[PDB]
């Protein structure tokens, strides 16, 4: 087993881009999982922001579609969240997680490389970090 | 590649060589015999709808009666014998026919020239759909006649053997 | 656009509670693979059930899930006071898009 | 008539509901409604509707052949259906349920929309499987291949009881067992090693 | 299967746009019939698939882009494919075999009476001498002679 | 040449060009360039060559199943050709391109010198392009399991229609026959196929 | 689909050398039984023959590599013999019926003129070979047979 | 014997064993061991037995074909064997190793109260005809019986061996293996929607 661990700027002001970075210990992010963000304003319900895969494949929030980039380094052992033009909103506390999902696009690609893969999808955030706050303020 | 399975004796009422439709397998019919003449055909020809239906149903009679029954009835056996029983290659003909808007069989229903004092009878033919139903026996009317003439030429090396 | 879970359940100790979450009929294909989550206070979401009552290790047996049409629930049975939390439903939408629900305070009276 | 002054001419009519133990049997009931019928016992729908009954984009084979639950000759009659559909490539126009040990597979022949495209090739493999009769739902009815088109939005596979549904056409195995034979004949590679 | 394809249409003609440098070629039932019941003739496998060519083209609906899927069905009924991997295993073991472009045809030369064209065969990238299978031309000739006889034995 | 003194010897070379708008029609330029033509205007180039144009070990068909943005036919003569491979079990032998609907599949050769991927290639180009592949390899005839060329790299291009056809005719035969072979010769990945 | 393969000469027809066969010196048969494999779609021994030749063919014109291969027939076999042939040996073996097993066959041959009859398999049914007294039905006919072709054969 | 006055019944036995140069020969030994030679050097065994040998769920496949170490015509054999199986669906019944070139299958037929709808009959009817000499006294029943074949054996291993003259209960043949070239992929079923 392992930890996820957020680290970033915890002030933005507006209109700037926040930048989190996600340090994954004990777990190979090279895996065949999906790590991803998701983001709880500070007494409002959670919202998923985005995830990436190791094939470097990326899905999003089609509300947080334009504003953010999800980018993963497996060199490092890391992955890690770009959301450019900050505002009010997104004052929020941001975490990491590790999703066992199947999206088929990946499972077609990577049937040659990495062969057949296994089947205990939960389809559910099985990991979590500790969350950190973020607040967009001047 | 080639169906290979051979009908088996399954009446003697006519010659052993011949084959028997019994009630069950004809809709709103009694038993009809074909003599080993007609049936003798399905051995060479791979043209003949009703000789791949011979080994159809002689396929399933042989297998619902010597095999073991499974609980749930398996399509498998089915699957590893159909080449053996029919020419897949006719039923992609008579599709081909189909979509083309030319006449076809669809596997239903045949005809064929029964002589009226001998009983002797040919194999029989396929009887071809168009546009939604039958040819109402003119519009294949010449294949009839040529039909009745290959009867009136098989008796003639019947008489000079 | 969200999916839609009670604002509020309750419940004595040593009951059963039911917490739901409903999918809009516009957006059945949007509500598949139901996972709930706890979330105490000021701590991480821990994933308490995922697919229907399938659960981690170490997550009792009191939890458990149900899935039927364009609704889907959670069972807390044997409620007990450490139970408190906010719990939440989320769908894995087939346009590969996680889907949370509004999120439930449970009481415990 | 009576040809050559000898010869009557006489007609057949096969009793092919006979061949039910061994093999499927194929007949329509109607525009929208056709069937396959796997012994005495069960057999599956294949209805052309405009309304959906898969609202999902997913379908999991793999997990339904863990858990059997299933018929294993229906779920040979939907491989064979499967695989000979010519150049399959939209992954996503087909759904399916095996919930339980069921069978309902979804084909969106509105997701690819004139002539060949993916609604052509399933539409083409539907007209093979359902051969005693399915011209009626078919737009045009003949002179097309390529081009093969219905109004209704998707094909649905369900599986159902025997019941004699065979009014429109008599019951067949000749779509079934030449489906047999141009199994894996037109698929796509999707793979460098399959 | 085996194929199943009937030639339409007595005989069957051979027009000017199938040919190279060549008119309108016809051969009689007697040829043509032959068609129907031998699996080892390459003319026979070519002539189905030029008058499946007419008919598809003639009778189906034509896809703005072509498309390929109905030969891909269709095939199996009008050729047999073992003929065309016979050619390809004698042309790998070095003997002569025919690449399905030049066929020959003994005619006779009052009557018009021909045969059913037999593949001319090539070998090491050349079409072999008349020389080489004047002996398979001989027993052709014998065998029209024969037919003729079983006309006159009628 | 009269034989018998009866029966006139007169020859017949068919025009199979006629066949272009219901199969793939495929023949020989020269020593290094084969074509498959596809109605009037379309077809690949299979080109043997000591010069690579892909240079990475990608292959995304699922992606380019998903844009469609392909030729369907020259698609499916690609499927056949790869299907119709002895023993491919080699995945890094094969790269492609797929972008913009563009069709660039490559085969490294230099994986080699009998029983190998490259000669299960080279068979298969020998099937598909038999009207006159065997100038390309080393041995005209005699050879099947060690068949072997110069080339490292086998690469199928999609292109227009033009008279390519100098050394041999345009000829359905080696996809035809190549139909039924189709899946015949593969190795299990996996399984549950 | 259909088998093609030609066979080769050894007047036509075939002999098979002691190496073919087992406990046997050579064996030919004449063209008027071989040439029957031309156009049979379900005769063994024929199937067999083109086997045999297609093997004999193949390890004298091919260079051979240095491990086995097994590519020339899996790609070859569907024209040398009737795999349906081989599916219907297995249909009479599950089936309790008697059933070739491609190891034995049998041909009736003429004392004074030694022709012989394209032979027929010899079958099986409780793992033993079936006695003549059993299947003397079809040496009947093959007889008959001879007698018939031999009369058409003096017709001539 | 003579039939008809004149014609003399005469019996031909084929040696099948000088086909080895071109194409595989099996046969049987005993009712627990079959042999499947290619050639004068390699083969497979095709032992039936109550003793598992992997003791694993993984087979990797993939890795095998990357590396490269295997004799091919042997991997061909087993990949005609695998793909003859019809309705194969229970992937864990069956288990393999690859490890040096090697190769060794190992098929669960314990994974099965009527036993006529498992994976055990499809790998005992492909087995059937794999050793159509001899394999039908490993078998409960010798015939009669097609869906529901059933033998008392646990385990079938296919695994790789050196050539010797095992073909002691029946002649060696290509038969079963021609046989079941034809049949690959007929009755196998889907498992992913673009394949
Ligand atoms: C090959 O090509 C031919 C030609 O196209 C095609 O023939 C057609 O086959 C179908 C299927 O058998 C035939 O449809 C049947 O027709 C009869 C007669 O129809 C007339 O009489 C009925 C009386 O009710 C009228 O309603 C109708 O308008 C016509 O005047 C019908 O009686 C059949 O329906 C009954 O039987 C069906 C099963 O066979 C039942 O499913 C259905 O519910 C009906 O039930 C009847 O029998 C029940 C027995 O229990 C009884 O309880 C009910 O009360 C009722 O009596 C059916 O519609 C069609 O007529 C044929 N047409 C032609 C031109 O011959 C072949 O089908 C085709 N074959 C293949 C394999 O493709
Ligand atoms: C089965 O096996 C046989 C035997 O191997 C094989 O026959 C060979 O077929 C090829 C393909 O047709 C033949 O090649 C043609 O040969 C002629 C004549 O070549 C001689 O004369 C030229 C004069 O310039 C010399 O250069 C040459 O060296 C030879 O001496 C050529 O004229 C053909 O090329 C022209 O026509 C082609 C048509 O496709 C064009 O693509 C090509 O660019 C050339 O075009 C020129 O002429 C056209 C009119 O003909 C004109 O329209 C163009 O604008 C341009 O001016 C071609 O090379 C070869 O000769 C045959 N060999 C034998 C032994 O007969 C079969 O092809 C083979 N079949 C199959 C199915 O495999
Ligand atoms: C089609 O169907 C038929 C009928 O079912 C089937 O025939 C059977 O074939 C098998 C395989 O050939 C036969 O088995 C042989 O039988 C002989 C005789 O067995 C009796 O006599 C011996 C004498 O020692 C006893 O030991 C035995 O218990 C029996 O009483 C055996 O001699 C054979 O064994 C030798 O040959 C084998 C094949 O080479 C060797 O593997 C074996 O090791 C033996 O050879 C070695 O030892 C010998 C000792 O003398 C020595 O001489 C040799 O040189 C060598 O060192 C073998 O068991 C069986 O009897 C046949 N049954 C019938 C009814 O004919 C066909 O095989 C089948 N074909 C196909 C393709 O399916
Ligand atoms: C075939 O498909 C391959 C997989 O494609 C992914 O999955 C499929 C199903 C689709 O979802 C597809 O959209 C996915 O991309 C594909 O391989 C992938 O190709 C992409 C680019 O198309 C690569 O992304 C690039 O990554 C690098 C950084 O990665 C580096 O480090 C890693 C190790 O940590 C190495 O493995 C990589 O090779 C790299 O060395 C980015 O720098 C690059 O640009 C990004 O950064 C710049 C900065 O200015 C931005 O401007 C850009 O917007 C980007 O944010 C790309 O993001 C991906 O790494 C690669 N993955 C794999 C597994 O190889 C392949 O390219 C396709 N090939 C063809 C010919 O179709
Ligand atoms: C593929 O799709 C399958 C069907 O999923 C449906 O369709 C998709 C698109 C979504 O819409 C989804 O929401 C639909 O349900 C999907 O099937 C599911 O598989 C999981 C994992 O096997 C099942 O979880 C198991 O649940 C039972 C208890 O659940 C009961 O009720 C459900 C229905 O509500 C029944 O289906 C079950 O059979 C049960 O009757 C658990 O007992 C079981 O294991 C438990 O016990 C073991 C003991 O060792 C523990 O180890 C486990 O952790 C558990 O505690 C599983 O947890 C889920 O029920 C099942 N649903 C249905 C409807 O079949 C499948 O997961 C998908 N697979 C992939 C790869 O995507
Ligand atoms: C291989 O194993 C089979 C099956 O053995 C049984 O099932 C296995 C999965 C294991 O659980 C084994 O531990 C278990 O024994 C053997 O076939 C079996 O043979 C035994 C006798 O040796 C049979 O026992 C009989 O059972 C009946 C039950 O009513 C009793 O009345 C009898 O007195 C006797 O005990 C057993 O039924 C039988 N089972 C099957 C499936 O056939 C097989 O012999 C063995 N082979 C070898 C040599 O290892
Ligand atoms: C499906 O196929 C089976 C097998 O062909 C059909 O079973 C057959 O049904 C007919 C009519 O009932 C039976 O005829 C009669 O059977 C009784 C009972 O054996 C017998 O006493 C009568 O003398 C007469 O033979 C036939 O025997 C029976 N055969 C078997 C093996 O069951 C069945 O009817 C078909 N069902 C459908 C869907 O049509
Ligand atoms: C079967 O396939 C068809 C075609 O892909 C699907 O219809 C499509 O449904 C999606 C989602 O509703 C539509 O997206 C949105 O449609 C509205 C229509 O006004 C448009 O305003 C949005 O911008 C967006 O495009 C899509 O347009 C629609 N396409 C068509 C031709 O109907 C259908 O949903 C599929 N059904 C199933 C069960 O998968
Ligand atoms: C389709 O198949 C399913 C699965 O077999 C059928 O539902 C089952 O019916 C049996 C009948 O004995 C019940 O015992 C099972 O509990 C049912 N399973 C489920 C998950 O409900 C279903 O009825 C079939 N469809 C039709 C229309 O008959
Ligand atoms: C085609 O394959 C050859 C052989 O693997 C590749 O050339 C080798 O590449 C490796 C890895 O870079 C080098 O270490 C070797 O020295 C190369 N060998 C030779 C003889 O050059 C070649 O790069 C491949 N081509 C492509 C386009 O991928
Ligand atoms: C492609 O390059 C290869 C070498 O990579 C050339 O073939 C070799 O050339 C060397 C040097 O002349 C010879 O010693 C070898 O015998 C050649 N090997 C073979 C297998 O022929 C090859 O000629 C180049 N191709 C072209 C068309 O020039
Ligand atoms: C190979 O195919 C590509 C893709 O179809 C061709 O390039 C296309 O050409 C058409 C011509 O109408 C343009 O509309 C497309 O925009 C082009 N696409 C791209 C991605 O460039 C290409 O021409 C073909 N190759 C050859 C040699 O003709
Ligand atoms: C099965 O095949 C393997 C691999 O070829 C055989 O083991 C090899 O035997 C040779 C004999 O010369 C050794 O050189 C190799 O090192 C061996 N390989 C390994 C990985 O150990 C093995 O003997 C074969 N099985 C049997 C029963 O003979
Ligand atoms: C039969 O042809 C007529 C026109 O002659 C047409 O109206 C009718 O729809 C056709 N029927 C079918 C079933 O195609």
């Amino acid at each position: 087993q392992g930890t996820l661990r957020e680290s970033g700027p915890g002030l933005v002001r507006p209109s700037e881009t926040l930048s989190l970075t996600c340090g994954v210990s004990g777990y190979s992010i090279s895996s065949g999982y999906y790590w991803g963000w998701i983001r709880q304003p500070p007494g409002k319900g959670l919202e998923w922001i985005g995830n990436i895969y190791r094939s470097g494949s990326t899905y999003y929030n089609p509300s947080l579609k334009s504003r953010v980039t999800v980018s993963i380094d497996t060199s490092k052992n890391q992955f890690s969240l770009k959301l450019n033009s900050v505002t009010a909103a997104d004052t929020a506390v941001y975490y990491c997680a590790r999703s066992g999902i199947k999206v088929a696009d990946d499972y077609y690609y990577e049937m040659d490389v990495w062969g057949q893969g296994t089947d205990d999808y939960s389809y559910a955030m099985d990991v979590w970090g500790q969350g950190t706050t973020v607040t967009v303020s001047s | 590649g080639t169906f290979t399975w051979t009908l088996s004796d399954s009446e003697g009422k006519d010659t052993p060589g011949g084959y028997c439709l019994t009630r069950w397998m004809l809709i709103e019919a009694e038993l009809k015999c074909f003599g080993n003449t007609a049936v003798a055909k399905c051995n060479e020809k791979h043209d003949e709808e009703f000789c791949d239906m011979l080994r159809l149903f002689d396929f399933n009679k042989q297998a619902i009666q010597r095999l073991k029954a499974p609980a749930q009835m398996s399509i498998q056996l089915i699957n590893k014998a159909v080449n053996a029983l029919i020419n897949d290659q006719l039923i992609m003909k008579n599709h081909l026919r189909d979509i083309m808007c030319i006449p076809y069989c669809n596997y239903s229903k045949y005809w064929y020239l029964n002589h009226t004092t001998t009983g002797r009878t040919s194999l029989p033919k396929c009887w071809l759909v168009s546009n939604g139903s039958y040819l109402n026996e003119t519009h294949f009317s010449d294949d009839i006649e040529q039909q009745a003439d290959n009867m009136i030429t098989e008796m003639l090396q019947k008489e000079y053997m | 656009a969200g999916l839609t879970q009670p604002a509020s359940v309750s419940g004595s100790p040593g009951q059963s509670i039911t917490i739901s979450c409903t999918a809009a009929n516009s957006d059945i294909g949007d509500f598949n693979f139901v996972s709930w989550y706890q979330q105490r206070p000021d701590k991480a979401p821990k994933l308490m059930v995922y697919e229907v009552s399938s659960r981690p290790s170490g997550v009792s047996n009191r939890f458990s899930g149900s899935k039927s049409g364009n609704t889907a629930s959670l069972t807390i049975s044997g409620l007990q006071a450490e139970d408190e939390a906010d719990y939440y439903c989320t769908s894995y939408t087939s346009s590969s898009t996680f889907v949370f629900g509004t999120g439930t305070k449970v009481t415990v009276l | 008539s009576l040809y050559k002054g000898v010869y009557e001419l006489q007609t057949l009519e096969l009793n092919m509901e006979t061949l039910n133990m061994t093999m499927p049997l194929s007949c329509t009931k109607n525009n929208s409604h056709h069937y396959i019928m796997v012994g005495n016992e069960t057999g599956l729908e294949l209805t052309l509707t405009n309304t959906s009954i898969i609202n999902h984009k997913f379908c999991n084979l793999s997990d339904a052949h863990k858990k059997n639950l299933y018929d294993h000759a229906l779920m040979s009659i939907i491989s064979t259906f499967h695989l000979s559909i010519p150049n399959f490539n939209q992954y996503e126009a087909m759904s399916c349920d095996f919930n339980g040990g069921k069978i309902s597979v979804q084909y969106n022949l509105s997701h690819s929309y004139h002539c060949g495209t993916v609604a052509n090739g399933v539409l083409q493999t539907f007209m093979r499987m359902a051969w005693g009769g399915s011209y009626i739902a078919l737009d045009s009815g003949c002179g097309n291949w390529d081009c093969i088109m219905t109004s209704y939005q998707y094909l649905i596979i369900q599986n159902t009881t025997w019941e004699d549904h065979c009014q429109f056409s008599r019951p067949s195995p000749i779509g079934y067992l030449g489906l047999l034979s141009q199994r894996t004949r037109d698929i796509y590679i999707s793979r460098r090693l399959l």
